[PDB]
């Protein structure tokens, strides 16, 4: 190899994280980005679901 | 320490809570749908 190897010959680092869901702990959540809190107003709330 | 020799293949881990405890200490254990409830 060389410090400036070209495409097709230079090293290729890969992450192949696998997705699975079975009787094993199904710890799947959502992209719930936390938001601000308000009070004394008719509003819609999602408290941990 | 005559508990065990090794672990080999393993799974989820948890090690924390260095907390202590005429007196009684009740204990209830149960497992449902893969969740091990303890009281």
């Amino acid at each position: 190899f060389q410090p400036t190897n070209g495409v097709g010959y230079q090293p290729y680092r890969v992450v192949v994280l696998s997705f699975e869901l079975l009787h094993a702990p199904a710890t799947v959540c959502g992209p719930k980005k936390s938001t601000n809190l308000v009070k004394n107003k008719c509003v819609n709330f999602n408290f941990n679901g | 320490f005559r508990v065990y020799s090794s672990a080999n293949n393993c799974t989820f881990e948890y090690v924390s809570q260095p907390f202590l405890m005429k007196n009684l200490r009740e204990f209830v254990f149960k497992n449902i749908d893969g969740y091990f409830k303890i009281y």
